[PDB]
């Protein structure tokens, strides 16, 4: 934590010295300001990629034809059929372990490291292939926004033509009042009448 | 929804222990066991386990984005902003269209709906 | 990475609550939003920010000001003619009059005004003026008409 | 692009989606600000008819008055928030 | 100048690390309680709280990690005056860890 976590900047914080940046900015038309400036700021490390490089290097085996794959046809049998023989040979490890073992069980254990140096082979090509996934998703939001764009065409067009025509229906001359002109005509139009 | 990938973990690193809670029906229960009932439940791990990593290929055809080229993708995007950013202004712009006097039109009928109060009590 | 590990190092709660890797999702979503703009309003909102209980207790200021509530006066002024348009019934001799407030004036006698403080979309049958509440009681009698 | 900006209303459309109108949301509101009840506001009115010339009219007709930015004038507001404690209200009942 | 010379416990690294680093320190349900002492309240301690407000601005909040501190910052942007933020809040904050966290 901090030491003591509170904050010792409230003594910076009087109220006047936020009156002297009033001086000090027209001071110089032609010191202490930096202390309630914008603070700066480190990377702090945009870095991450890098780690999954060295997950490469935590043993990557089919992995480095998942980074082939990197460059139906393409990429895609790599990352399908390969991906296959890949759990089809991880469900062959097992007989390295369970498949013979009562049998002295020294290097049979270990043999799983070999399916742990595997998982590097696995999950990481996931991971490399994840980012693609907000792609997917925000490609599947923006037509949605498209939709709520079409809300307006659903309701709108529907209230046009519809206020116009009434307001030619019986209103007819919705106009016909004039505002002032509509006094006495209403009884021009009525009490007029006989 | 979205990152069906991680759903393949819980395929995974999930299925990964049921391998090591299999190990106990493999000698321990053998001891002090009937016992043939422990047989069907080797079956399973000698199936199941299999089939749903089948399924997960099957999930691999699922992965959004078979095309895997989100370079092109981002220009679908761009194709995207071509037609929603120019379709905004317009569809903005109906409202203004409308409301705008379609509350004096209401307004028009607000003086004959006044009006026939007259009639109403002559 | 750098900082944020050793913010780490203190009471290791900031994140008081157990989720960690949500936000770091949130994360990639942040580097997937490098490249949008339009809008900056879109930014915290993408990550909905304040949305984790808002549904809950809170109390929230924000001002109701300004011509919006002549938006709402727009509203009577279309509103209660519609019931009267149709329930009614009756109480003549009145003359209603839709203008912020619904008027009911009298003669020799006293004037009245109206206004409805629940709802607004439920006229017809059931909708026979219901809902409704003195505004002020302004009364016109000839002989004493101050109204303190 | 720009349909993001209005995407929180599609995460809005995910809940409340805006109280919008009620009793309280115009009636209560109405009893801050403007005005002294329903009573009031209905003069108020046409008061606020003429708000929307003349009060609108003055849409930029100044000097920047950066100097005041940004943070600083965030920590203005912090008299005011310090006297508000002063009020005490309010009925005893 | 003097008052930075005044300084001495203060200063400190001070930019993006520590403020960010105390920011942070909000999302406790009881840590509100405990700005109900005397390091930081209503007094002298609301001119850092008015000052943050920056951070909820473009690129400054990208560098925010856990949502829940400016969560905080939208408790005390609630009437701080009341319960909202001064009153606030007792164990009950952290109910809200069992819920929001789920989702």
């Amino acid at each position: 934590s901090a030491f003591p976590p509170p904050p010792p900047y409230y003594k910076l914080f009087t109220r006047e010295n936020i009156e002297k940046v009033i001086s000090n900015m027209e001071k110089e038309a032609k010191s202490l300001a930096k202390l309630f400036k914008k603070p700066s700021c480190l990377t702090s490390g945009t870095y991450q990629m890098f780690g999954d490089t060295w997950r490469l290097d935590e043993a990557n085996a089919i992995v480095g034809t998942s980074f082939t794959r990197v460059h139906d046809l393409i990429k895609i049998p790599r990352r399908a059929y390969e991906l296959r023989f890949l759990s089809r040979s991880l469900m062959l490890n097992f007989l390295e372990l369970l498949g013979i073992m009562a049998k002295a069980p020294e290097q049979f254990p270990s043999k799983v490291e070999n399916i742990r140096v595997l998982l590097l082979n696995l999950h990481h090509l996931i991971n490399d292939y994840r980012p693609h996934q907000s792609r997917e998703s925000l490609i599947m939001l923006l037509e949605k926004q498209l939709k709520h764009e079409e809300s307006q065409v659903e309701l709108l067009r529907t209230h046009n033509r519809q206020m116009t025509e009434t307001l030619e229906k019986y209103k007819s001359l919705d106009f016909n009042m004039e505002k002032e002109g509509d006094v006495i005509q209403q009884l021009k139009s009525s009490i007029k009448k006989p | 929804m979205a990152c069906r990938c991680t759903q393949l973990q819980d395929t995974i690193d999930e299925v990964a222990t049921q391998f090591y809670s299999s190990i106990h029906y493999l000698s321990s229960h053998h001891d002090f066991v009937s016992a043939e009932e422990l047989q069907f439940a080797q079956r399973d791990l000698a199936k199941d386990l299999v089939t749903k990593f089948m399924q997960i290929d099957t999930l691999i055809n699922q992965l959004p984005g078979i095309s895997t080229a989100p370079k092109h993708q981002l220009e679908k995007i761009k194709k995207l902003q071509n037609s929603i950013e120019e379709k905004q202004l317009e569809r903005k712009s109906l409202e203004s269209e409308n409301e705008d006097l379609k509350l004096q039109l209401a307004k028009r009928i607000e003086t004959f709906g006044r009006l026939s109060c007259v009639l109403f009590q002559p | 990475f750098l900082q944020g590990q050793k913010f780490c190092f203190q009471n290791l709660v900031h994140v008081l609550q157990d989720i960690r890797y949500q936000l770091s999702f949130a994360r990639l979503r942040n580097s997937d939003l490098v490249t949008a703009l339009d809008i900056l309003s879109t930014g915290t909102s993408l990550r909905l920010a304040n949305a984790p209980t808002s549904k809950l207790y809170m109390l929230s200021e924000s001002p109701l000001s300004t011509k919006q509530i002549l938006q709402t006066l727009h509203a009577l002024n279309m509103l209660i003619r519609i019931r009267l348009s149709l329930y009614e019934i009756i109480p003549t001799p009145f003359q209603h009059f839709t203008i912020a407030n619904g008027r009911c004036t009298f003669t020799v006698p006293n004037e009245f005004s109206v206004s409805l403080t629940t709802n607004s979309q439920d006229p017809k049958s059931t909708g026979i003026s219901f809902q409704w509440i003195v505004v002020d009681f302004q009364f016109h009698l000839p002989d004493f008409s101050s109204t303190p | 692009d720009a349909d993001i900006s209005s995407l929180s209303l599609s995460l809005d459309p995910e809940i409340i989606g805006g109280q919008n109108n009620f009793l309280e949301n115009n009636l209560q509101q109405i009893f801050q600000k403007i005005i002294q009840e329903r009573g009031p506001f209905r003069d108020l009115k046409e008061e606020d008819l003429q708000k929307e010339l003349q009060k609108e009219s003055i849409k930029d007709e100044s000097s920047a008055k950066s100097s005041e930015t940004e943070n600083v004038l965030e920590f203005a507001t912090l008299d005011s928030k310090r006297n508000v404690n002063d009020t005490e209200v309010e009925s005893m009942d | 100048e003097t008052k930075w010379l005044l300084s001495k416990v203060p200063d400190d690294k001070s930019r993006f690390e520590i403020e960010l680093e105390f920011v942070q320190m909000l999302s406790n349900p009881w840590y509100l309680n405990f700005l109900a002492q005397h390091k930081y309240f209503e007094d002298e301690a609301f001119l850092q709280y008015l000052e943050y407000m920056e951070y909820w601005r473009e690129p400054e909040y990208v560098k925010f990690i856990i949502y829940p501190t400016c969560l905080h910052m939208l408790t005390l942007l609630k009437n701080p005056q009341f319960r909202n933020d001064i009153s606030r809040a007792d164990l009950s904050k952290q109910v809200n860890d069992e819920i929001y966290y789920e989702w």
